[PDB]
This record gives C-alpha cells, sequence and structure tokens, in this order.
RNA sequence: AGGUUGACCUCGGAUCAGGUAGGAGGACCCGCUGAACUUAAGCAUAUCAAUAAGCGGAGGAAAAGAAACCAACAGGGAUUGCCCUAGUAACGGCGAGUGAAGCGGCAACAGCUCAAAUUUGAAAGCUGGCUUCGGCCCGCGUUGUAAUUUGGAGAGGAUGCUUU
C-alpha cells in the first residue's frame, strides 16, 4: 500500500486525482507521527508515499500542461511557458522565410538565369 | 488604463506553497513537552520556519 | 613545443639508402646476420608466382 | 525630385540663407537635452542618401558632443614618469566626435541598431550629430532584404567596434600604399609580421 | 454657435497592446586607452612597445572585401592566408637597433544592394487589431512606402528570335 502506479494515474480525471493526491498527504502526515513515536517498516511506507504524491503532481501537471496547449493551438500568443524555449539567440534568430525573403529584381534573375547542370567532354 | 493582457504570462498559477502537511511537521515527544501536556494543557508541535 | 622533431633528408639520399636496401636484401649472408630463418628458402630474392 | 537641390543648398554653408539656419537652429539645439530623439531629419537628403526610410523601425536621434581634444585623467592634469615635452591640452583621441555621439546614443537606445550618423550644427562648444537607427525586432524591418542583414546578432553595437562609415575611416580600411599598416587591421597585421613561423621540415 | 467648432505640428502621461537591452564568458576577434623593468656606458630622441595592466563591443569564427587598387608591363584585376619578395627599399642620438610593399607560386574563390529620375492613367508598399481565414478595420506614409536603374552601366528607340 502506499504505491501508486503512473498506468492507473494515467487514466483519472482531475478531481479523482485530487483526492488522491488528499489521501496520500493525509497518509504521510500520521506516518510522519508513526516515524517520530516508533521505528518499524513503516518508512519504506512513507518513502513510497514520498514517490506516490510525485506521481499525481506530475500527472495533473502533465494534463493540465496537455489542457491549456489544445486551447493555445489556435492562437497568435501564448504563455511564455508554454512557448519553445530553444536559447535566447535562436529565439532572437530571423525566421526561415525572412531570412529567405529576396528582392524581386534577384527573383527575376534566378527564375531565368540559375545554376545549371553540365558537364565538360574530355 | 490597467492592463489588459492578450496572454496570460504564467499558464497556470501555483498551488499553495505553504499547506497544513507541509506546515505541521511532528509533534515533539521530549519530556519537557510530556510535561507540558497535563500541566497546561498545551501540545507542542515542531513546524515549518516559514510559518507564523 | 618548438624544438626540431622532425629531419628534412634529400630525396636523392632517401631513393640511395632505398636501393642499397634492396640490394642487401638479396644477399643471403646479410638476412642470416640480420636474424632471419631463411635457411629452408629455396631463393633468395623469394618470388612467388602472382596466380598465388 | 527636390532632393538634387537639397544637396547643392547643403553644399553651400556660408551663404546667407544657410547660415541663418544653421544658427537658429544651433540655438534650439543647444536648449534642447543633450540627447533627444528628433521627430524628422532635419537633413532629409542626407539622411536618405545614407540609409534612412521613412518607415516604421528607422529613428532619428539628435546629439550634442563636447568638442576639442582630449585629456588624461592624471592627479593635477600631470604624470609621474619620464617628460613628455606637451602637455594634455594637445593630446588628440584617435576617434571621431561623431564616433562619440554614435556611441552614446546607441547606449541610450540599447534595443536599436546605430546605421549612419551626419554633422547638422557646430558652435565653439559642440558639435551636433542626428543618428539613423533601426529597430532590429520590428516586422517591417525584418521582412526587408535591403536591410534585415542588420537584424543578424554580428551586427550588434557597430558602432562600439568602428564598424559604421566613421569607424572605418578611423581605423584606416582604405586600399593602396598609403594604407599599408592598417587596411586588414593594425594589430592583426602587426601579429601576423611579429609571429615567428617554424615549419616541420626547417 | 465663431469668445465657436475643428485641421495640423511639436511635446507629454499610462502596471496602456506587443517587444527589446543589461549579466556571464572573453583562448581566438574589433576598437579605445596605455606604462615601466629592459636595451642604448649613464641618459630627456630611441628601444622594450604602437606590448602588459585598464575600458567598451561581437561570433563560431571575427575582421576584411568586390578598387577613388597595383602598376608603367605584351599590363594585372574584390578580400584573406601560406611560401617568396627580404633582413631588402627605407628609418635611426653619441647607434643601439628597427623594417614594409608591388610582382611571382599556392590554399580558397562569389558576387552584389542603395542615394541621386514623375507610378502620376490611379501608394502599385507596409506594422498592428479583428476574423467566418474570404477579407474587413485602426493607422504608417507623398517632408516618398513598391516596381525600375547603380557605372560592368543604364534610360529611351529599333528589331526579330529566344526564356519562365
Amino acid at each position: 500500500n502506499g504505491k501508486v502506479k503512473a498506468g492507473q494515474l494515467w487514466s483519472k480525471n482531475k478531481e479523482e486525482l485530487t483526492k488522491i493526491l488528499g489521501e496520500l498527504k493525509t497518509e504521510l502526515s500520521q506516518l510522519r507521527i508513526q516515524k517520530i513515536s516508533s521505528s518499524g517498516a513503516k518508512l519504506n511506507k512513507i518513502h513510497d508515499l514520498r514517490k506516490s504524491i510525485a506521481r499525481v503532481l506530475t500527472v495533473i501537471n502533465a494534463k493540465q500542461r496537455a489542457q491549456l496547449r489544445l486551447f493555445y493551438k489556435n492562437k497568435k500568443y501564448l504563455p511564455l511557458d508554454l512557448r519553445p524555449k530553444l536559447t535566447r539567440a535562436l529565439r532572437r534568430r530571423l525566421s526561415k522565410e525572412d531570412a529567405s525573403r529576396v528582392l524581386e529584381k534577384t527573383k527575376k534573375r534566378l527564375t531565368h538565369f540559375p545554376q545549371r547542370k553540365y558537364a565538360v567532354k574530355a | 488604463l490597467s492592463r489588459a493582457p492578450k496572454y496570460p504570462r504564467k499558464s497556470i498559477p501555483h498551488e499553495p506553497r505553504l499547506d497544513e502537511h507541509k506546515i505541521i511537521i511532528h509533534p515533539l515527544n521530549t519530556e519537557g513537552a510530556l510535561k507540558k501536556i497535563e500541566e497546561q494543557n498545551t501540545l507542542v508541535f515542531i513546524v515549518d520556519v516559514k510559518a507564523n | 613545443i618548438w624544438r626540431k622533431w622532425h629531419v628534412k633528408i634529400n630525396q636523392g639520399q632517401k631513393r640511395f639508402a632505398t636501393a642499397s636496401a634492396l640490394a642487401a636484401s638479396a644477399v643471403a649472408p646479410l638476412l642470416m646476420a640480420r636474424g632471419h630463418q631463411v635457411s629452408t628458402v629455396p631463393e633468395v630474392p623469394l618470388v612467388v608466382d602472382s596466380a598465388a | 525630385g527636390a532632393l538634387k537641390y537639397l544637396e547643392e543648398l547643403s553644399k553651400k554653408k556660408q551663404s546667407d540663407v544657410v547660415r541663418f539656419l544653421l544658427r537658429v537652429r544651433c540655438w534650439e539645439y543647444r536648449q534642447l537635452n543633450v540627447i533627444h530623439r528628433a521627430s524628422r531629419p532635419s537633413r532629409p537628403d542626407k539622411a536618405r542618401r545614407l540609409g534612412y526610410k521613412a518607415k516604421q523601425g528607422y529613428v532619428i536621434y539628435r546629439v550634442r558632443v563636447r568638442r576639442g581634444g582630449r585629456k588624461r585623467p592624471v592627479p593635477k592634469g600631470a604624470t609621474y614618469g619620464k617628460p613628455t615635452n606637451q602637455g594634455v591640452n594637445q593630446l588628440k583621441y584617435q576617434r571621431s566626435l561623431r564616433a562619440t555621439a554614435e556611441e552614446r546614443v546607441g547606449r541610450r537606445c540599447s534595443n536599436l541598431r546605430v546605421l549612419n550618423s551626419y554633422w547638422v550644427n557646430q558652435d565653439s562648444t559642440y558639435k551636433y550629430y542626428e543618428v539613423i537607427l533601426v529597430d532590429p525586432n520590428h516586422k517591417a524591418i525584418r521582412r526587408d532584404p535591403r536591410i534585415n542583414w542588420i537584424c543578424n546578432p554580428v551586427h550588434k553595437h557597430r558602432e562600439c567596434r568602428g564598424l559604421t562609415s566613421t569607424g572605418k575611416k578611423s581605423r584606416g580600411l582604405n586600399k593602396g600604399h598609403r594604407f599599408n599598416k592598417t587596411r586588414a587591421g593594425r594589430r592583426k597585421t602587426w601579429k601576423r609580421h611579429n609571429t615567428l613561423s617554424l615549419w616541420r621540415y626547417r
């Protein structure tokens, strides 16, 4: 008891995950008093309760972020934590379209005189 | 004018940093605390240093 | 690191030394004096057919 | 257009009309802040030939700099070494006052890039300049191939490194025999000439 | 209504909508600033050295760069680097010393964009906002945003084939 697997958590929604988090936190709070009052094999249980709380928090955060990404899928401005990280310099880099933009005179020259494929007889 | 942002800067609000399970750590089992229990109707707890 | 590690040798002297070593390789006493076990070798210089 | 007439008029700086305009504008710029934004170029032909456009992302800043030489910040204006046969009243800064103006304007607008600058006035105390700056983060700048080279990070603070026009002049980047020591970079050329080269088969 | 009602220009405010800078690192790179020990018998020219220390600013390289070049030849042809030129031409108290460049061979090669012209039979250009994603608005801008031209040319004509 106290070991909650991620597989069962990935199918729950927010309310039962919150309820499970509440019960796990209550058991850990009682078990700390049990630790300071007596010694036993319940230290394994407190370790599993800590890791189960971590798993539940991870799953709740992941589902909330997935829902938010779905909500912000078709919007121009995203929250800064939902924006891709990359590096600061990569984010300041010119976009691919803007870097590939050429002048129209250049475009006419490239349309009518591109680099050709050729060979020279020996 | 007050701010009316086109996007929230933080997508998810933080959970409360100091909830009750973090505030109360464990009761004190020392002989002074055990004296205080029946002498003063007082319980002694070890708590978080940032809790008022 | 700017000690002189490499030695420039004249290409003519390199070719001379290579030709002398090739000529010495055809002298059966010199093979034994260098320590090769060639007592069962049928002929020096030993030429094997390229079909093999 | 009118800009050919403006260029020919700007050549005539000692004519009555141009001296009047220079005098009144010198008074006005002296009353304004040392560095302040200009709403438009006061020399539109000069700004246009230096690369200004009437497009969102181009700004003009006007700056005045104190003219004359340079003083070494030694106590009581004197050195404690070997005699120099000269004072700090005759020390000459190796960059131009135009470059000093460009650097101070760049520090005032750290978000922009200095494109170029031009003289607009002078008096006994100050020389006055107008500096053209480009916003590398503006979409109208980033979409334009004639100018979006300046959005690349290699052009951060060109005026600090001498990559503007006055910087190239002061670094002496010209071709030919008069510029033997400086055309590829003075310090780099010195390092090349003072490098001892030792090959393996020497 | 005209003591009114407005158009502009300049200058401000806002936790206004959206962005951006700072610090680190700094071997190499671009600038600024700048010694002395040393070497000259000593020593204010000089040398160490256009170096160390100090200051500012970049990138994976930087910088330079498509001639206001070299030459004087039967001419070469952007930039960089290696070899050579060459310890040469040249500079230098009372001399200690200092010191390039053109050509030539090679590594590598790549070329271009504006300003100055009236689209004037039509601002043909663009940031942002809202979108049913078709567009529609608020504006910028004629004190000039597109197209066209950059000296190798080009603009106007003529002409008949090619090109996407």
